[PDB]
Protein backbone atom coordinates (compact mmCIF):
# COMPACT_ATOMS: atom_id res chain seq x y z
CA UNK A 1 0.00 0.00 0.00
CA UNK A 2 1.27 3.17 -0.74
CA UNK A 3 1.11 6.28 1.11
CA UNK A 4 1.95 10.21 -0.20
CA UNK A 5 4.23 12.55 1.41
CA UNK A 6 5.41 15.38 1.84
CA UNK A 7 8.89 15.82 3.96
CA UNK A 8 9.45 19.08 5.10
CA UNK A 9 12.10 20.75 6.55
CA UNK A 10 13.05 25.07 6.58
CA UNK A 11 12.01 25.86 2.93
CA UNK A 12 12.56 22.25 1.48
CA UNK A 13 9.92 20.41 0.34
CA UNK A 14 10.29 16.60 -1.19
CA UNK A 15 7.53 14.43 -2.56
CA UNK A 16 7.71 11.35 -2.43
CA UNK A 17 6.34 8.05 -1.75
CA UNK A 18 6.62 4.45 0.27
CA UNK A 19 4.72 1.50 1.64
CA UNK A 20 3.29 1.51 4.93
CA UNK A 21 5.29 -1.36 5.83
CA UNK A 22 8.72 0.75 5.22
CA UNK A 23 10.07 2.28 8.02
CA UNK A 24 11.35 5.25 9.63
CA UNK A 25 14.93 4.81 8.60
CA UNK A 26 14.13 3.64 5.27
CA UNK A 27 12.44 6.89 5.00
CA UNK A 28 15.41 8.70 6.36
CA UNK A 29 17.52 6.59 3.57
CA UNK A 30 15.19 8.25 0.90
CA UNK A 31 15.83 11.75 2.19
CA UNK A 32 19.96 10.76 2.18
CA UNK A 33 19.79 10.28 -1.33
CA UNK A 34 18.42 13.54 -2.42
CA UNK A 35 19.61 15.94 0.32
CA UNK A 36 22.83 13.98 0.98
CA UNK A 37 22.59 13.71 4.76
CA UNK A 38 23.23 10.72 6.78
CA UNK A 39 20.00 9.04 8.99
CA UNK A 40 22.00 9.98 11.96
CA UNK A 41 22.05 13.37 10.95
CA UNK A 42 18.24 13.27 10.56
CA UNK A 43 15.13 13.11 12.81
CA UNK A 44 11.60 13.01 11.58
CA UNK A 45 8.44 14.35 12.97
CA UNK A 46 5.03 13.13 12.61
CA UNK A 47 3.35 16.44 13.76
CA UNK A 48 5.76 17.34 16.86
CA UNK A 49 6.18 13.84 17.45
CA UNK A 50 9.74 12.24 16.93
CA UNK A 51 9.48 9.20 14.85
CA UNK A 52 11.87 6.36 15.89
CA UNK A 53 14.17 4.58 13.08
CA UNK A 54 12.25 1.05 13.33
CA UNK A 55 8.61 1.41 13.50
CA UNK A 56 6.16 1.50 9.77
CA UNK A 57 5.44 4.35 8.68
CA UNK A 58 1.41 2.49 9.06
CA UNK A 59 2.28 2.60 13.03
CA UNK A 60 3.47 5.91 12.78
CA UNK A 61 -0.19 6.70 11.37
CA UNK A 62 0.95 7.41 7.70
CA UNK A 63 -1.63 5.32 5.84
CA UNK A 64 -3.34 4.85 2.26
CA UNK A 65 -6.48 6.98 3.53
CA UNK A 66 -4.63 9.75 5.26
CA UNK A 67 -1.69 10.41 2.58
CA UNK A 68 -3.16 10.62 -0.88
CA UNK A 69 -1.64 11.34 -3.93
CA UNK A 70 -3.99 14.52 -3.93
CA UNK A 71 -3.48 15.47 -0.77
CA UNK A 72 -0.20 14.24 0.76
CA UNK A 73 0.79 13.87 4.45
CA UNK A 74 3.49 16.08 6.27
CA UNK A 75 6.69 14.48 7.74
CA UNK A 76 8.96 16.99 9.29
CA UNK A 77 12.45 16.57 8.99
CA UNK A 78 15.44 18.50 11.36
CA UNK A 79 19.15 17.89 10.50
CA UNK A 80 21.94 18.00 13.12
CA UNK A 81 25.43 20.04 12.89
CA UNK A 82 27.25 18.33 16.73
CA UNK A 83 23.65 19.56 17.96
CA UNK A 84 20.18 18.86 16.60
CA UNK A 85 18.17 22.06 15.69
CA UNK A 86 14.94 22.40 16.68
CA UNK A 87 12.08 21.08 13.79
CA UNK A 88 11.42 23.98 11.75
CA UNK A 89 8.64 23.98 8.66
CA UNK A 90 8.50 27.37 6.86
CA UNK A 91 4.57 27.83 6.20
CA UNK A 92 3.75 28.14 2.53
CA UNK A 93 2.65 31.73 0.91
CA UNK A 94 -0.73 33.22 1.92
CA UNK A 95 -3.66 33.59 -0.83
CA UNK A 96 -4.39 36.47 -1.96
CA UNK A 97 -8.23 37.54 -0.71
CA UNK A 98 -10.83 36.49 -2.18
CA UNK A 99 -11.83 38.51 -4.70
CA UNK A 100 -15.37 40.12 -4.70
CA UNK A 101 -17.29 37.97 -6.98
CA UNK A 102 -15.98 34.55 -5.69
CA UNK B 1 -22.49 9.12 -34.56
CA UNK B 2 -26.14 8.03 -33.90
CA UNK B 3 -28.07 5.10 -32.26
CA UNK B 4 -28.30 1.73 -34.43
CA UNK B 5 -32.13 1.13 -35.02
CA UNK B 6 -31.27 -3.18 -33.58
CA UNK B 7 -34.68 -3.37 -31.79
CA UNK B 8 -32.54 -6.12 -29.95
CA UNK B 9 -33.11 -5.24 -26.34
CA UNK B 10 -30.29 -4.74 -23.79
CA UNK B 11 -30.61 -4.13 -20.16
CA UNK B 12 -27.46 -1.59 -18.83
CA UNK B 13 -26.57 -0.82 -14.93
CA UNK B 14 -25.48 2.79 -14.67
CA UNK B 15 -23.13 2.76 -12.27
CA UNK B 16 -21.98 6.24 -11.11
CA UNK B 17 -18.51 6.43 -9.47
CA UNK B 18 -18.55 10.09 -9.17
CA UNK B 19 -19.12 12.73 -7.25
CA UNK B 20 -21.10 14.68 -9.13
CA UNK B 21 -24.73 14.53 -10.57
CA UNK B 22 -24.77 12.65 -13.52
CA UNK B 23 -26.32 13.20 -16.88
CA UNK B 24 -26.95 10.49 -18.94
CA UNK B 25 -27.42 11.34 -22.67
CA UNK B 26 -28.96 8.98 -25.36
CA UNK B 27 -27.84 9.84 -28.92
CA UNK B 28 -31.01 9.27 -30.86
CA UNK B 29 -30.99 7.97 -34.05
CA UNK B 30 -31.09 11.50 -35.93
CA UNK B 31 -27.06 12.18 -33.94
CA UNK B 32 -29.44 14.43 -31.36
CA UNK B 33 -28.51 13.96 -27.53
CA UNK B 34 -31.64 12.58 -25.71
CA UNK B 35 -31.39 13.71 -21.95
CA UNK B 36 -32.61 11.17 -19.05
CA UNK B 37 -33.27 11.65 -15.27
CA UNK B 38 -30.22 12.51 -13.20
CA UNK B 39 -27.84 10.10 -10.88
CA UNK B 40 -27.07 11.33 -7.66
CA UNK B 41 -23.17 10.40 -6.80
CA UNK B 42 -23.10 7.43 -5.30
CA UNK B 43 -26.46 6.04 -6.95
CA UNK B 44 -27.50 3.25 -9.26
CA UNK B 45 -30.29 2.69 -12.16
CA UNK B 46 -31.02 0.40 -14.13
CA UNK B 47 -32.13 0.78 -17.73
CA UNK B 48 -33.88 -0.56 -20.25
CA UNK B 49 -32.13 -0.01 -23.64
CA UNK B 50 -30.79 -2.11 -27.06
CA UNK B 51 -27.83 -3.67 -28.38
CA UNK B 52 -25.95 -0.87 -30.34
CA UNK B 53 -27.62 2.16 -29.14
CA UNK B 54 -25.15 4.64 -27.60
CA UNK B 55 -25.09 6.37 -24.64
CA UNK B 56 -22.78 8.99 -23.50
CA UNK B 57 -22.29 10.78 -19.72
CA UNK B 58 -21.82 14.36 -18.36
CA UNK B 59 -21.94 16.37 -15.05
CA UNK B 60 -25.12 17.14 -15.39
CA UNK B 61 -25.15 21.09 -13.88
CA UNK B 62 -21.73 22.33 -15.91
CA UNK B 63 -21.82 19.14 -18.79
CA UNK B 64 -18.33 18.79 -17.71
CA UNK B 65 -17.30 15.21 -19.40
CA UNK B 66 -17.45 11.97 -17.80
CA UNK B 67 -16.38 8.48 -18.52
CA UNK B 68 -17.99 5.20 -18.78
CA UNK B 69 -15.93 2.24 -19.13
CA UNK B 70 -12.71 4.34 -19.64
CA UNK B 71 -14.04 5.76 -22.56
CA UNK B 72 -16.38 8.33 -23.90
CA UNK B 73 -19.27 6.47 -25.81
CA UNK B 74 -20.55 3.17 -24.35
CA UNK B 75 -22.68 1.14 -26.88
CA UNK B 76 -24.79 -1.70 -25.03
CA UNK B 77 -24.07 -5.07 -26.25
CA UNK B 78 -25.40 -8.75 -26.53
CA UNK B 79 -26.84 -9.53 -22.69
CA UNK B 80 -27.27 -6.58 -17.95
CA UNK B 81 -24.48 -4.94 -18.96
CA UNK B 82 -22.52 -2.63 -16.30
CA UNK B 83 -21.64 0.91 -17.50
CA UNK B 84 -19.11 2.63 -14.57
CA UNK B 85 -19.08 6.36 -14.53
CA UNK B 86 -15.98 7.75 -13.57
CA UNK B 87 -14.47 11.12 -13.42
CA UNK B 88 -11.26 11.09 -15.83
CA UNK B 89 -7.85 12.40 -14.73
CA UNK B 90 -8.36 16.05 -16.24
CA UNK B 91 -6.12 18.15 -16.87
CA UNK B 92 -5.18 20.72 -13.78
CA UNK B 93 -6.19 23.23 -16.98
CA UNK B 94 -9.91 22.47 -17.48
CA UNK B 95 -10.29 21.56 -13.21
CA UNK B 96 -8.85 25.10 -12.33
CA UNK B 97 -11.80 26.22 -15.00
CA UNK B 98 -14.36 23.75 -13.49
CA UNK B 99 -13.95 25.54 -10.23
CA UNK B 100 -13.46 29.28 -11.42
CA UNK B 101 -16.89 28.36 -13.69
CA UNK B 102 -18.50 27.58 -10.14
CA UNK B 103 -17.48 30.35 -7.98
CA UNK B 104 -18.21 33.24 -10.70
CA UNK B 105 -21.22 34.24 -12.55
CA UNK B 106 -20.42 33.93 -16.86
CA UNK B 107 -21.51 37.87 -16.20
CA UNK B 108 -18.37 38.54 -14.54
CA UNK B 109 -15.51 36.33 -16.29
CA UNK B 110 -14.98 39.52 -17.81
CA UNK B 111 -14.02 41.24 -14.20
CA UNK B 112 -11.50 39.22 -13.21
CA UNK B 113 -7.85 39.59 -13.29
CA UNK B 114 -6.45 37.09 -16.03
CA UNK B 115 -5.15 36.74 -19.21
CA UNK B 116 -6.91 37.79 -22.59
CA UNK B 117 -6.63 33.74 -23.70
CA UNK B 118 -8.12 32.85 -20.15
CA UNK B 119 -11.61 34.35 -20.91
CA UNK B 120 -12.06 32.76 -23.81
CA UNK B 121 -10.92 29.47 -22.56
CA UNK B 122 -13.44 30.42 -19.35
CA UNK B 123 -16.01 31.59 -21.42
CA UNK B 124 -15.94 28.16 -23.98
CA UNK B 125 -18.12 25.61 -21.50
CA UNK B 126 -18.14 21.91 -21.82
CA UNK B 127 -21.14 21.34 -24.46
CA UNK B 128 -22.66 18.38 -25.87
CA UNK B 129 -23.15 19.36 -29.10
CA UNK B 130 -19.11 20.94 -29.40
CA UNK B 131 -18.17 17.27 -27.95
CA UNK B 132 -19.92 15.38 -30.82
CA UNK B 133 -18.38 17.44 -33.41
CA UNK B 134 -14.74 15.54 -32.83
CA UNK B 135 -15.20 13.17 -35.11
CA UNK C 1 15.93 10.83 -10.82
CA UNK C 2 14.71 14.40 -8.50
CA UNK C 3 14.40 18.16 -9.96
CA UNK C 4 14.15 20.92 -7.80
CA UNK C 5 10.76 23.41 -8.89
CA UNK C 6 11.05 26.82 -7.10
CA UNK C 7 8.42 28.85 -6.05
CA UNK C 8 8.56 32.87 -6.22
CA UNK C 9 9.06 33.21 -2.73
CA UNK C 10 11.85 30.58 -2.34
CA UNK C 11 10.18 27.46 -1.39
CA UNK C 12 12.11 24.24 -2.80
CA UNK C 13 9.80 21.75 -4.05
CA UNK C 14 11.92 18.09 -4.82
CA UNK C 15 9.88 16.07 -7.33
CA UNK C 16 10.64 12.67 -9.26
CA UNK C 17 12.10 13.77 -12.69
CA UNK C 18 9.26 11.82 -14.70
CA UNK C 19 6.46 13.90 -12.90
CA UNK C 20 7.87 17.32 -13.62
CA UNK C 21 8.13 16.07 -17.39
CA UNK C 22 4.61 15.47 -17.54
CA UNK C 23 4.85 19.62 -18.41
CA UNK C 24 5.77 19.93 -21.72
CA UNK C 25 6.89 23.36 -20.27
CA UNK C 26 8.78 21.94 -17.55
CA UNK C 27 10.78 19.49 -19.88
CA UNK C 28 11.88 22.76 -21.72
CA UNK C 29 13.06 24.77 -18.54
CA UNK C 30 15.07 21.85 -18.13
CA UNK C 31 17.09 21.14 -21.24
CA UNK C 32 21.13 21.80 -12.42
CA UNK C 33 18.17 20.14 -12.24
CA UNK C 34 16.68 23.06 -11.14
CA UNK C 35 13.89 25.19 -12.48
CA UNK C 36 12.90 28.88 -10.95
CA UNK C 37 9.52 30.08 -10.80
CA UNK C 38 9.30 33.48 -10.78
CA UNK C 39 5.81 34.05 -10.97
CA UNK C 40 4.44 31.07 -9.20
CA UNK C 41 4.19 31.55 -5.13
CA UNK C 42 4.43 28.71 -2.80
CA UNK C 43 0.69 27.77 -1.92
CA UNK C 44 0.43 27.30 -6.24
CA UNK C 45 3.05 25.47 -6.90
CA UNK C 46 2.99 22.76 -3.93
CA UNK C 47 -0.64 21.98 -5.23
CA UNK C 48 0.84 21.79 -9.04
CA UNK C 49 3.02 18.77 -6.90
CA UNK C 50 0.40 17.18 -5.86
CA UNK C 51 -1.08 17.42 -9.07
CA UNK C 52 1.65 15.32 -10.79
CA UNK C 53 1.24 12.79 -8.07
CA UNK C 54 -2.25 12.84 -8.72
CA UNK C 55 -1.82 12.53 -12.45
CA UNK C 56 0.61 10.02 -12.76
CA UNK C 57 -1.40 7.34 -9.79
CA UNK C 58 -4.88 7.58 -11.80
CA UNK C 59 -3.62 8.04 -15.19
CA UNK C 60 -4.78 4.27 -16.61
CA UNK C 61 -6.17 2.55 -13.45
CA UNK C 62 -10.08 2.14 -13.47
CA UNK C 63 -9.91 1.94 -9.84
CA UNK C 64 -12.49 4.83 -8.78
CA UNK C 65 -10.60 8.02 -9.30
CA UNK C 66 -11.17 10.88 -6.84
CA UNK C 67 -11.81 14.74 -7.38
CA UNK C 68 -8.94 16.70 -7.29
CA UNK C 69 -9.52 19.74 -4.46
CA UNK C 70 -9.16 23.42 -5.42
CA UNK C 71 -9.59 26.01 -2.77
CA UNK C 72 -12.04 28.49 -3.98
CA UNK C 73 -8.37 30.99 -2.79
CA UNK C 74 -5.99 29.05 -4.81
CA UNK C 75 -8.24 28.72 -8.22
CA UNK C 76 -7.45 31.90 -9.99
CA UNK C 77 -3.23 31.91 -9.47
CA UNK C 78 -3.74 27.50 -10.04
CA UNK C 79 -5.38 28.44 -13.81
CA UNK C 80 -2.80 31.12 -14.35
CA UNK C 81 0.32 28.60 -13.66
CA UNK C 82 -1.66 25.48 -14.92
CA UNK C 83 -2.17 27.73 -18.15
CA UNK C 84 1.45 28.90 -18.06
CA UNK C 85 2.56 25.33 -17.52
CA UNK C 86 0.52 23.03 -20.24
CA UNK C 87 -1.51 20.68 -18.07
Amino acid sequence: MDVFLMIRRHKTTIFTDAKESSTVFELKRIVEGILKRPPDEQRLYKDDQLLDDGKTLGECGFTSQTARPQAPATVGLAFRADTFEALCIEPFSSPPELPDVM
Amino acid sequence: LRSVNSREPSQVIFCNRSPRVVLPVWLNFDGEPQPYPTLPPGTGRRIHSYRGHLWLFRDAGTHDGLLVNQTELFVPSLNPIFANITLPVYTLKERCLQVVRSLVKPENYRRLDIVRSLYEDLEDHPNVQKDLERL
Amino acid sequence: MYVKLISSDGHEFIVKREHALTSGTIKAMLSTNEVNFREIPSHVLSKVCMYFTYKVRYTNSSTEIPEFPIAPEIALELLMAANFLDC
